[PDB]
């Protein structure tokens, strides 16, 4: 996908491997190929042939200063929260949920590093457009609707966008729209991390280790904060809980928020450019070149920290458990706090958490739990 | 113009064995059995193997080498013995039906090295088709040279003339079919399956396709055990083929003089001290039934049904159930199924089912399309497959409607008429039925009424002959009984058994008993008008009313206790106990 | 010799020759004799045999099985007629050697394995009917009849296209029935999916059982099956002779197996550590490492991966026996349910997970589908006959599969109607199944039953049903939170081995102070109930249990200390699912 132009789509290119390059490669791994390029002829002003690759090496691949000093810069991770997708006005902390997704988990040893977002909202709140701007931002990235998991073509593995994933991150729109058969693979994919499919009684598992941001809409309309989740949509409530995050959105009329979003809108028409801003959108490249170097670091989490990431957990838990509707309070909260942290420690660029990490990952899970109010 | 020497020689050498051969008395019975023949509805005339070999060996064992190769010649053979004869119509189908084979091969030892060759195999239908006319020897007229093609035998597929027959012409696609001048034959596909005694345990049986023709077409009905004699053969299917056996003749699967010869003579001084024991009746239901403790009333009347009583048919065309039907309502445990079980595993002929079966034919007979030939086809049911023998109904209250219904009839009229799809048939069904069911809510409430007890609809319960209700009582010598026996069994792995009679034993003592056919005695008589005086002037509160029902069932548990020490007359002493056995199982409201 | 090999016929059978009479564990010769009697013509003979004898008849048999076995054959037909050289049988002795060349890594076969004789252990998953393939075409002319025939036309039949009597035009056809017909049978075989390392795509091959050895191996049986490798070209189109250059291939089998441990080493070592006193309390904690506070629990998984012993009561003709383990894990979300049962799904081996809802990528049951032939398609239930199908979701389930279950829990196997035969598949499986409350949350004061919503029945049929909570308790919370954070900043191997040893070597047995300390238990449970009361199932479950304990302490024989584990395990569950 990095190679591929903007307005453009993937080609395809069929390679012939023989001999002991045999089984040597699977469906969604990042390959190198070293091979001679020649025509199968399997008649206008000449022959016309179908070209392929006869492979011969088959390889599984995996700044300035002052750019240093703008990751040094406490705002940096901020500065990054407002790039991602700058003409979309507001939902500050779901682009910074968006961003902690793009850097992922550490997995330290292994801890499954995907942090896994799903948005609910109400239609034309700028869910499709956030999804988009992800595709175009995270380096490796699918796109789908609702296939999504591999298949068994006629006798041929094909592997589906799930699977093109791998490490990547997979954005699902229009979520709530899926086949059940295609929501019980995708909860496979978020506990294993690995997509089982059998068409002819033959279960093969294939390794699928992608981030899933998912978007939904609630049914019958817009949502109503008098009926509870999962009774304005029409997912399961279980699979629902496996989201690290999940964030309402409501379109409340809020005539001083509607109309600084509408002065938006129209600064945006009058110039194809977004209102200026503290800090300016900083270009895509530089933002991945920025998450690559997140990558880099695997950050620890100290023995002393438990002590308080512990008191924390125990605190919301009892808070839910004061609270009357069941908040999905459970050891995933506490496993999805810890990748936040690491997460962000990432960002930070430093192999050890801090407890800003934790307060901003408690924070950050807060909220979203709030936009469940 | 080709002869095959073989069948022209075991042409002739048929008729001359039809024209000769003699029975006892000295005269050709196959001339009699063709006189008998020329009536209509007669057009298969059966032969006796072992007596044309007696009179031909050589021929006989060429014809079982090519029973197929030489049919049609044999076939020619009877149609020129008979229309010379007598006043035989000039022009009607006729066959010859083969039986008295010794060898009995099994559905598993069918290969096709015994392809075209006579064969005898035994199994039981499950599904039948219905009939269907089927050209044989199609003629055919080319369109191009307009000349009639005649006689192009068919293989049992649409195969038309390979080339027109004027050398002239060659047209080669354009065939049009005379179907007035073509040959057409009645043809039934029937679906058999290896029966339960040649049946290995826990594998799957063979299911073999036959075809039904003649005046064997509807002789075998659906769910009914038969032995078919005919050749294997293939028949090409959409050059794959698909393996069909093709039955000349079929008669159902295999009187107590005739047992008692045929029996050893070990077995029937076993068989004859049995009948002289007196106290057999207690000493077979415990050894009958060794892991269970109590309930002697459950295992004596499971015995008096296995018994089963004489069957009547009167004047009038009207048929008296001979078959007893029992039911047991248990509160949870207390080892229902595992007297159902016990019964299955015993008997042969008994099959264990529940009311919890999906299958199509939903425990009786059904009509389902076919999945390839969607055609409706009338399955047999576990209840049919159950005919004359016994069918043992776990879940028996949680039936459906539809097989509510459907066994109701069943149990009413011992018959069940199937209508459906423009199919039709009346399938004979002639089986005891061991039901096993739970009281509404888990437990039995003692203190209400059965019917309140149980969801069972009142016909159903009304043509049941006993109703056992089994409550688990609190008493703790009951408890620390059933738990010695238990863990006696499970320690002492087997030897816990404690059989006075073997189970090999008490199947071969029910097979020569089920010979007799007690009668009843004017003194049995009054004795049973007086035991139903006493039984009607108790009128009581008894859970279900007693009916002259109730006094049929009276005299067939009489019947069967008359079968029990094989006497062929009733006496006071079985009316009496039969009297006490359904008296007992009679529970008064106890409120 | 033959052309591009090492083989010489008479050498090569005086070879087999000398194998069959000079050998030492003579087996060969027993066994002839039996024949004798018995007139089965088939002498099987493990390869491993001659390996050991002589290796290099081994590597020529391997090498060359086609042209080898022949000379193998008429070397024991001579010696049939050299020993019991009077006897009638309709064919002479046949030979099918049997493991030989365990390249069992189905996944791992190369082209050099072509024509060349293999073993490989797999479940067999589809078969199909008994297919005569014809070996001498009989024809018959339409015009005069002129009979004739083509005998073994290389697969296909040579059509004459022209008569010889009257040599006419093509007016020859054949005559299905006066043809001469072999038996072939094709058998789909899985790969078995434990010797599989990765097991990230099951390979499937193809079988044909030829003249013989047909319909020996039922579906889903698990199976050593050794037979020749083949490759056959696939053409193009039917009309025309053109063939692909990527060959299909599959296996000619010549013998089917129906099915020590390690080494001195580890029977040595497991009986070490059974002699710890608390074998049974460090195998429970070795369990699932990852579960935290939960004992009850993993003391009764264990139990059930034990399983009591194996009984026969065919005699007593009281039925089959489930001498399997059953438990349910009842729970709210979050209990680490799920956990549990991949857990132990990815430690038995051949165990089977699936779904409780129809959804699930495998089904908890079995059904026909068309290839577009109609064959059968077994289920997880099937599959996993001697293993454990950890159920998950099992709440969630259709009406039809409740009947399935409880039909499979009772009688431990499934009936299924095909066509119109109804076949009776044994499945003697250990049910593990998981079942989340409906609502949010568990409703206390109300019966499992309530707030599961399962037929009373089916629970019934389960022998533990273990009810776990999250409780709303601080301590609880933080204690969960150090153990978390701890795992994120005994081997399993030696538990399964201890497991398979305990499966293939004891079989617990009950004993006299078991009887009446199991006697007592039931009634003192009795007499509790007399103020849901004590069944005879509760008992049946209680001697599974203490079997189940007993073959994990490896006494060969139930012990009152079983005895009270078991009584204390069953209260325990009782406690979970008990309400007053
Ligand atoms: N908060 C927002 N800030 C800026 N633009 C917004 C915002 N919410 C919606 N929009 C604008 O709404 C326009 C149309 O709606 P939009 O594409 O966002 O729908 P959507 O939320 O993806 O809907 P759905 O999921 O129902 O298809 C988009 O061009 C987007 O620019
Ligand atoms: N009265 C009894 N005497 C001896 N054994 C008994 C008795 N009642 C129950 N049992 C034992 O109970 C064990 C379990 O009972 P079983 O499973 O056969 O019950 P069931 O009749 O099928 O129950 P239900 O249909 O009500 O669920 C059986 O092995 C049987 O040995
Ligand atoms: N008592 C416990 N000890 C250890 N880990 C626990 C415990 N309770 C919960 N967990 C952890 O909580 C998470 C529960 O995940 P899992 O999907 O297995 O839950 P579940 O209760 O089976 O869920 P569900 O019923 O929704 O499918 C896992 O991390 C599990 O390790
Ligand atoms: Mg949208
Ligand atoms: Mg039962
Ligand atoms: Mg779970
Ligand atoms: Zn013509
Ligand atoms: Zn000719």
């Amino acid at each position: 996908s990095d190679q591929v132009p903007v307005g453009n789509i993937p080609r395809s290119i069929t390679v012939l491997v023989e001999g002991e390059n045999t089984r040597i490669a699977q469906p969604g791994d990042h390959v190198s190929v070293t091979g001679i390029f020649l025509p199968i002829l399997r008649v206008v002003q000449g022959l016309l042939s179908e070209t392929y690759l006869e492979a011969h090496r088959i390889v599984k691949m995996n700044l300035t200063r002052e750019e240093l000093r703008q990751i040094a810069e406490e705002d940096f991770y901020e500065k990054l929260a407002a790039s991602i997708a700058p003409e979309i006005y507001g939902h500050e902390d779901v682009k910074k949920a968006l961003l902690l997704l793009l850097v992922g988990g550490v997995d330290q040893s292994k801890i499954r590093g995907n942090i896994n977002i799903c948005l609910m909202g109400d239609p034309g709140v700028a869910k499709s457009q956030l999804l988009s701007y992800i595709d175009r931002l995270a380096p490796r990235s699918q796109y789908t609707t609702g296939g999504l998991t591999a298949a068994v073509l006629r006798l041929t593995l094909e592997g589906g966008a799930l699977v093109l994933a791998d490490q990547g991150v997979c954005c699902i729109d229009e979520f709530d729209k899926m086949a059940e058969a295609d929501r019980t693979a995708i909860h496979e994919v978020m506990e294993q991390q690995t997509i089982s499919i059998a068409k002819a009684g033959i279960l093969t598992t294939l390794n699928a280790r992608c981030s899933i941001l998912a978007a939904a809409n609630p049914a019958y309309g817009r949502y109503n904060p008098r009926r509870s989740l999962e009774q304005n949509i029409q997912l399961p409530a279980a699979l629902l809980s496996r989201f690290d995050l999940l964030w309402l959105i409501q379109d409340r009329p809020d005539r001083d928020n509607d109309l600084r979003l509408a002065q938006h809108i129209t600064y945006v028409h009058q110039h194809s450019r977004q209102p200026p801003s503290q800090f300016e959108p900083l270009d895509m490249k530089l933002m991945r070149r920025y998450i690559a170097m997140c990558r880099e670091k695997q950050p620890m989490v100290p023995e002393s920290l438990a002590d308080y990431i512990t008191a924390a957990y125990v605190e919301m838990r009892r808070e839910a458990w004061a609270s009357k509707d069941a908040t999905y309070t459970s050891a995933r909260t506490l496993l999805a706090i810890l990748r936040l942290s690491t997460a962000l420690a990432r960002l930070r660029m430093v192999d050890v958490v801090e407890k800003e990490d934790v307060n901003e990952a408690i924070r950050l899970m807060e909220m979203s739990k709030d936009s469940l109010l | 113009e080709v002869r095959d020497e073989v069948a022209e020689k075991c042409q002739k050498l048929f008729l001359d064995f039809l024209e000769e051969f003699q029975s006892s008395d000295g005269e050709i019975k196959y001339l009699q059995l063709a006189e008998e023949l020329i009536r209509p509805e007669r057009n298969t005339l059966v032969v006796s193997f072992v007596d044309l070999e007696q009179f031909n060996q050589q021929l006989s064992t060429t014809i079982q080498e090519e029973f197929y190769r030489v049919y049609p010649y044999l076939c020619r053979a009877l149609k020129t013995f008979v229309k010379d004869r007598k006043e035989i119509p000039l022009a009607k189908d006729f066959y010859v039906a083969f039986q008295d084979l010794p060898t009995r091969h099994k559905i598993r030892e069918l290969t096709s090295s015994r392809i075209g060759l006579l064969t005898r195999i035994s199994g039981q239908v499950v599904r039948t088709h219905p009939v269907h006319p089927e050209l044989v020897s199609g003629t055919f007229l080319c369109l191009d040279c307009q000349t009639v093609i005649r006689d192009v035998e068919q293989q049992f597929k649409y195969t038309q003339p390979n080339i027109c027959r004027n050398p002239v012409c060659a047209n080669r696609r354009r065939f049009l079919l005379d179907t007035n001048k073509s040959r057409f034959v009645d043809f039934q596909k029937v679906r058999i399956q290896e029966t339960q005694a040649e049946l290995p345990r826990g594998s799957i049986p063979r299911s073999l396709e036959v075809i039904l023709r003649a005046e064997a077409v509807e002789s075998a009905q659906a769910g009914d055990k038969c032995d078919f004699t005919g050749t294997l053969i293939v028949v090409p299917d959409v050059l794959s083929y698909r393996l069909v056996f093709l039955a000349c003749c079929v008669a159902p699967t295999n009187t107590a003089e005739s047992i008692k010869n045929q029996m050893t003579v070990k077995e029937w001084e076993k068989v004859f001290e049995m009948s002289q024991d007196k106290n057999l009746y207690h000493n077979l239901c415990t050894s009958l039934f060794p892991t269970i403790h109590g309930n002697d009333e459950v295992k004596r009347g499971v015995l008096l049904m296995l018994f089963g009583g004489v069957p009547k048919t009167t004047g009038e065309g009207t048929s008296l159930r001979g078959d007893i039907n029992v039911c047991i309502v248990g509160d949870p445990s207390t080892a229902k199924s595992q007297f159902l079980k016990h019964v299955e595993e015993f008997s042969p002929r008994a099959v264990y089912t529940s009311g919890k079966a999906s299958s199509a034919a939903g425990l009786t007979a059904a009509v389902v399309r076919d999945e390839e030939s969607h055609e409706f086809v009338i399955e047999a049911g576990a209840l049919m497959l159950a005919d004359n023998g016994v069918c043992c109904i776990d879940e028996f209250d949680k039936m459906d409607v539809r097989d509510q219904v459907a066994i109701h009839e069943a149990m009413e009229q011992q018959t069940i008429s199937i209508t459906k799809a423009g199919v039709k048939a009346t399938l004979n069904a002639r089986t005891s039925i061991l039901a096993a069911a739970n009281p509404i809510s888990g437990h039995y409430d003692r203190s209400k009424s059965l019917k309140q007890n149980i969801n069972l609809s009142a016909p159903i319960m009304s043509r049941f002959d006993l109703f056992f209700i089994l409550v688990d009582e609190c008493n703790e010598v009951t408890d620390y009984a059933i738990a010695r026996r238990i863990v006696d069994l499970h320690s002492r792995i087997e030897e816990s058994i404690d059989r006075v009679y073997s189970l090999d034993d008490i199947r071969r003592y029910l097979l020569f008993a089920r010979q007799f056919k007690p009668k009843i005695s004017k003194e049995s008589e009054d004795f049973i008008v007086e035991q139903y005086k006493h039984l009607r002037q108790r009128d009581g509160k008894s859970s279900w009313r007693i009916t002259v029902r109730q006094l049929e069932s009276m005299i067939r548990l009489s019947e069967a206790m008359a079968r029990m020490h094989c006497c062929d007359e009733v006496q006071p002493k079985h009316v009496k106990e039969a009297f006490r056995l359904l008296n007992k199982s009679i529970i008064r409201v106890e409120t | 010799v033959i052309w591009g090999t090492d083989v010489n016929v008479a050498a090569c059978k005086e070879n087999f020759q000398r194998f069959l009479q000079r050998f030492i564990d003579p087996l060969y010769m027993q066994r002839l004799g039996e024949i004798n009697v018995i007139g089965e013509p088939f002498l099987n003979v493990n390869c491993e045999h001659i390996k050991s004898f002589d290796k290099n008849l081994y590597r020529q048999l391997i090498s060359y099985p086609q042209e080898v076995i022949p000379t193998f054959d008429m070397a024991v037909n001579e010696i049939f007629f050299d020993r019991y050289p009077d006897s009638i049988l309709e064919h002479q002795i046949q030979v099918r050697p049997f493991n030989a060349l365990k390249t069992k890594n189905m996944r791992n076969l190369n082209p050099e394995d072509i024509d060349q004789l293999i073993t490989i252990s797999g479940m067999v998953i589809r078969t199909s009917q008994l297919i005569p393939e014809m070996q001498e075409a009989f024809f018959q002319c339409q015009v005069c009849a002129h009979t004739t025939r083509v005998e073994m036309d290389r697969g296909r039949i040579a059509e004459p296209s022209v008569c010889g009597r009257c040599h006419t035009t093509h007016s020859m056809a054949l005559i299905h029935n006066r043809s001469l017909f072999s038996d072939k049978q094709m058998i789909k075989l899985q790969e078995s999916p434990e010797d599989m390392p990765a097991g990230q795509t099951p390979h499937t091959v193809i079988l044909f059982a030829h003249n013989d050895l047909v319909d020996k191996v039922q579906p889903g049986d698990r199976v050593n099956v050794t037979g020749i490798y083949r490759a056959v070209p696939i053409r193009v189109n039917p009309r025309v002779s053109n063939v692909k250059s990527v060959y299909k291939t599959h296996i000619d089998v010549i013998h089917y197996r129906k099915t020590k441990l390690f080494s001195e080493k580890r029977v040595e070592l497991l009986k070490e550590l059974s002699r710890k006193p608390d074998i049974y309390e460090r195998l429970a904690s070795a369990l699932a490492p990852s579960i935290y506070e939960h004992e009850d629990i993993k003391k009764g998984i264990l139990l059930q991966l034990f399983g009591g012993t194996r009984k026969d009561f065919s005699h007593t003709g009281r039925g089959k026996f489930r001498a399997e383990i059953n438990i349910l894990l009842c729970g709210d979300p979050g209990t680490s349910k799920s956990q549990l049962l991949q857990y132990v799904y990815n430690l038995v081996p051949r165990g089977q997970y699936t779904s409780g809802k129809g959804s699930s990528a495998v089904g908890l049951t079995a059904y026909v589908m068309k290839d577009r032939q109609l064959v059968l398609q077994t289920g997880a239930l099937v599959l996993s006959d001697n293993g454990i199908c950890c159920i998950d979701e099992f709440d969630k389930m259709n009406e039809s599969t409740r009947s399935v279950l409880h039909e499979v829990m009772e009688q431990q196997t499934l009936s299924i109607a095909k066509a119109g035969i109804i076949c009776q598949l044994n499945a003697r499986t250990s049910v593990l199944a998981a079942a989340n409350p409906i609502e949010s949350q568990w409703n206390p004061k109300k019966t499992t039953i309530e707030n599961i919503q399962l037929p009373h029945t089916l629970l019934s049929r389960f022998d533990l049903i273990f009810l776990m909570l999250d409780p709303q308790d601080e301590a609880y919370d933080r204690r969960l939170a150090h153990h978390l954070v701890a795992l994120y900043y005994l081997d399993m191997a030696v538990l399964k081995d201890y497991i398979a040893y305990a499966h293939s070597t004891i079989m617990p047995r009950l004993s006299e102070e078991a009887s009446q300390a199991l006697i007592e238990a039931y009634v003192d449970m009795r007499k509790i109930g007399s103020s849901v009361s004590a069944y005879p199932r509760q008992l049946e479950s209680l001697i599974r249990l203490a079997e189940a304990h007993a073959k994990v302490r490896l006494s060969n024989k139930v012990e009152a200390i079983d005895v009270e584990e078991a009584k204390r395990l069953h209260r325990e569950a009782l406690k979970q699912s008990a309400t007053d």
